[PDB]
RNA sequence: GUCCGACUUUGUGAAAUGACUUGAGAGGUGUAGGAUAAGUGGGAGCCCUCACGGGCGCAAGUGAAAUACCACUACUUUUAACGUUAUUUUACUUAUUCCGUGGGUCGGAAGCGGGGCAUGCCCCUCCUUUUGGCUCCAAGGCCCGGUCUUACCGGGCCGAU
RNA sequence: GCCCCACGAGGCGCCGUCAACGAGUCGGGUUGUUUGGGAAUGCAGCCCAAAUCGGGCGGUAGACUCCGUCCAAGGCUAAA
RNA sequence: GCGCGACCCCAGGUCAGGCGGGACUACCGCUGAGUUUAAGCAUAUAAAUAAGCGGAGGAGAAGAAACUUACAAGGAUUCCCCUAGUAACGGCGAGCGAACCGGGAGCAGCCCAGCUUGAGAAUCGGGCGGCUGUGCCGUCCGAAUUGUAGUCUGGAGAGGCG
């Protein structure tokens, strides 16, 4: 309990560089819903369900001796294959978590993006997206195709990022640590209001 | 490949961007918590499939905490007897590298698993801190693996402390390859000085 | 605005600005100015650390120059070949006076008996003639008509900078962007040991008239 | 606006190559710090030194991986 | 061992005071010559205009060199920019350090008392308070009560911001 | 002696686009220990600290130009 | 609150199993003297030895070159012969002091990480049933995408064509 409370709080003392704090600034809870949503056509299977799949096409091509299903279309997940869909240029859109234990391999995720002009986005809760997966941290999830009747609101998503960051890189803290503390404040406003006070009066009188 | 190789390129300059930022905050939260901590994630996820790793029951990374200097003799004030040329506490250093210490210290607690390989994962002023990865040879997975059965060999027990682990090797002299590295090959110990 | 608009420090390239077509803007003059060539050179005030050559540039300066000349017998004759003004040796002591209307100086062998009493008064435009700065030779006609074809001297000043003509306004940028390219490749051959980073530390291009640009 | 004087895209292309030049040398003629203290002043000196001193600093490094690690993704292709 | 310094350790910044990039200024200080002749490219043209005609060369004068015009350029000397870089001083809470506990009543605001300040409209910009007082007892059942779901049974909230 | 494991996978021949090749490690300084190793043999601590048409090595420190030679910083493996 | 999965971190006299000590001849590491020698004695010698400590096996360590070299180049590792009583080092004193090549013995070569399963974790442990069982099969939970299975390992290799 006593060190994972520290934790966010020296994230602002610390100087905080210009790969993250770019974090923080996240989606918005109305679009990261209806992101969901969509979502909610592709989750990826589970165990049960892959293993159920494998039957139910066994079956049909051996005795019905019908052509192959349909080409399927999910969400394509965890770091290694998803950061090559972003060099292949494949991937439309990426949904990269906010958290993630060594920050160091999620610093790359937006930044390679960038650098390529593919559109990213960042929401919170990395147990959220892998929540869709079934599985524990997807860490990223995207999606290479769409289906038609999804392209007209998936066009809201890919603008949403550039509704928050249609700006030039911040690259917040020139030289910066601190954030506000509470002692501090307090005593700030005390001195602030004393001087306030003097100089006030020097004019008036 | 993926975040790896942005990983290994941060982890060059220690001391500069998100691997100083976020590292000098978790190497504080180190000195608060024991010296036993085993996790579940690796620190270097690069380093740690260069030294091995599949992730897969069995299959461990934990972290050693090892002190920062020189080396302690014991009894000063009260010190040696002898010519004073061997007269020294502090002027000595261990001819062990801190990597094989904490692979040592490790498996000495954790004896019934057997260490592979360890890495660095930075310091503060008075601490060293490693990650060590361990792999248990009793569970079943390991046998049933082809590529880390060679683990399994009652040849391997405790090899870290007969220091033939990778951190073994190179504070051993075994580096190099060719000549002037030559005395260092099969034995120290291989003439045995004749 | 002329000083305000150009920027010494960022590095432009020799086709697009400097000696180019682009020259030919800053050029509104009557007469053909030669446009001259600065380089500040890292270097002392010795002589032997000074970069010092005379170079027959490729393409010429279609400039005819008046070139100050006194002589005497065969010499003479060949002075009227590439000179308006064939000159005598008692004629000399007009340039002597004050006089100084020409790019550079040239005597004979010949001549030499009388220019010595001109000597401390052609030293100070630094126009003088002299063995080091090779314009006294017995091959009176070759050197006149090298000079008057586009053969320059140069000689470091006494604030080590470094100069030559490098074209007329009034040329293409062809012609212009290779005579900057000789005195370049001159300057890096004369150039001391002695001399610390980059011997072209800096490469101006100017006009009269006009602003000076950053040329590398 | 200053650091050196005017631009950026056209500024960025020169400090970057300087750079690795500086890196290059350091490490095949030994040494390190201190030849890199002589080394400044048989430079240019207006970029340079606060570059090189950059270099004993971080140096501006996620932007030199952005760079080099996307060249390394193009080293692969 | 002890002492002393440096570096890691070490996060945050004030302003003093050294200095560097560039950028923009007041100027330009060696003999005679008034003096920018400080020195450079360049030089019969630069500039306003052109019936015409002028500033400065052209001349005058001195001498090693003579003066226009547009960059620039030592040296006397200064200022924004992004800060950069270096000395010391000084301050904050997060490293570290010390100590306090069967981590207790902390801090900030407001309830409620009430005072002092100009006590003026309360008086904020403030100071005391905020359930216990002589009186070798005693302060334990988070309490009786109030209040709500809830027949009683039984559960909350409040009493105790 | 029974299944022939084949039209799979790999091997070979030829062709292309690539070649991903392990970091506080390299390397260096300093100190101690050890070495025949001598401007540091190996080793370690501390301090500084990289790169991938790159890097290391080449028994005297160093720059310069060449040439030669391997490919670390992961791991197994009889025999003598 | 309750957060299905899970995230992070605790607890079972917990489910199936595992560790200590010995041996310590010989071996692999660590750590480490002095007597002695120099006719004294400190640097040095003894000795990178004895003592101290840990850990395996029938052998162990080593191991397919970031080697040796300077050649019509040798070619993992070990041991013997030789180099060698020598290059070198050393109050250049006492002493200290090996390797490379050459010959012989024995011989043997390899896989991961770092290019893509993405038509789908194809992989694995456990419980359970059956079985001819250092295993195999069906079934169900669980592990694992902060990456299992894997082509491929520098001698290379992945594509393509035949």
């Amino acid at each position: 309990v006593r060190i994972q409370r520290q934790r966010r709080i020296l994230k602002q003392r610390l100087k905080v560089p210009p790969a993250l704090n770019q974090f923080t600034r996240t989606l918005d809870k109305n679009l990261a819903t209806n992101l969901f949503k969509m979502l909610l056509k592709y989750r990826p299977e589970d165990k049960a369900a892959k293993k159920e799949r494998l039957l139910k096409r066994a079956q049909a091509e051996a005795e019905g001796k019908t052509v192959e299903a349909k080409k399927p279309i999910v969400v394509k997940y965890g770091l290694n294959h998803v950061t090559y869909l972003i060099e292949q240029s494949k991937a439309q859109l990426v949904v990269i978590a906010h958290d993630v234990d060594p920050i160091e391999l999620v610093v790359w995720l937006p930044a390679l993006c960038r650098k390529m002009e593919v559109p990213y986005c960042i929401v919170k809760g990395k147990a959220r997206l892998g929540s869709i997966v079934h599985k524990k941290t997807a860490s990223v999830l995207c999606l290479t195709t769409v289906k038609n009747e999804d392209k007209l609101e998936f066009s809201k998503i890919l603008e949403a990022i550039k509704a928050n960051f249609n700006d030039k890189f911040d690259e917040v803290r020139k030289k910066w640590g601190g954030g506000v503390m509470g002692s501090k404040s307090q005593a700030k406003t005390k001195a602030r209001e004393k001087l306030l006070a003097k100089e006030a009066a020097q004019r008036m009188t | 490949m993926g975040a790896y190789k942005y990983v290994s390129e941060l982890w060059r300059r220690k001391q500069s961007d998100v691997m100083r930022f976020v590292q000098r905050v978790r190497c504080w939260e180190y000195r608060q918590q024991p010296a036993i901590v085993r996790l579940t994630r690796p620190t270097r996820p690069d380093k740690a499939r260069r030294l091995g790793y599949k992730a897969k029951q069995g299959y461990v990374v934990y972290r050693v905490r090892v002190r920062r200097g020189g080396r302690k003799r014991p009894v000063p004030k009260g010190i040696v007897y002898g010519k004073p040329k061997h007269q020294g506490i502090t002027q000595l250093k261990f001819q062990r590298n801190k990597r094989s210490v904490a692979e040592e210290r490790a498996g000495r607690k954790l004896g019934g698993l057997r260490v592979l390989n360890s890495y660095w994962v930075n310091e503060d002023s008075t601490y060293k801190y490693f990650e060590i990865i361990l792999v248990d040879v009793a569970h079943s997975a390991i046998r049933n693996d082809p590529r880390i059965n060679w683990l399994c060999k009652p040849v391997h027990k405790h090899r870290e402390l007969r220091g033939l682990t990778s951190a073994g090797k190179k504070y051993r002299g075994l580096r190099g390859k060719g000549h002037t590295h030559h005395k260092a090959r099969p034995s120290r110990r291989a003439t045995w000085k004749r | 605005m002329s000083k305000l608009q150009s920027d010494a420090v960022k590095d432009a390239i020799t086709q697009i600005v400097g000696e180019a077509r682009e020259k030919k803007r800053k050029f509104t003059e009557t007469v053909e100015l030669q446009i001259g060539l600065k380089n500040y050179d890292p270097q002392k005030d010795k002589r032997f650390s000074g970069s010092v050559k005379l170079p027959h540039i490729p393409r010429p300066k279609m400039r005819v120059c008046m070139l100050g000349d006194a002589q005497h017998v065969d010499q003479a004759e060949k002075m009227g070949l590439d000179y308006m003004d064939v000159e005598s040796l008692k004629k000399m002591n007009k340039n002597k006076k004050l006089v100084k209307k020409l790019a550079k100086k040239y005597h004979a062998f010949l001549a030499s008996e009388a220019i010595i009493k001109q000597i401390p008064r052609l030293l100070g435009p630094g126009l003088n003639k002299a063995g080091k700065f090779p314009t006294l030779v017995s091959h009176q006609e070759s050197l006149e008509a090298k000079v008057n074809e586009t053969k320059a001297t140069v000689k470091f000043q006494l604030k080590k900078v470094l100069c030559m003509g490098v074209a007329v306004g009034n040329l293409s940028m062809d012609e212009k962007q290779i005579q900057q390219n000789i005195q370049m490749s001159v300057n890096f051959l004369v150039s001391l040991l002695k001399k610390n980073w980059q011997n072209v530390r800096c490469l101006y291009v100017k006009s009269t008239m006009g602003k000076r640009v950053r040329v590398f | 606006g200053t650091k050196r004087v005017h631009f950026v895209r056209n500024l960025i292309r020169e400090v970057a190559g300087f750079a690795p030049y500086e890196k290059r040398i350091t490490e095949l003629l030994k040494v390190g710090k201190d030849k890199r203290a002589l080394k400044v002043a048989k430079r240019k000196l207006g970029t340079h030194k606060r570059a090189k001193k950059k270099r004993e600093e971080m140096s501006s490094v996620l932007r030199k991986m952005r760079s080099a690690g996307g060249g390394a993704g193009d080293k692969k292709k």
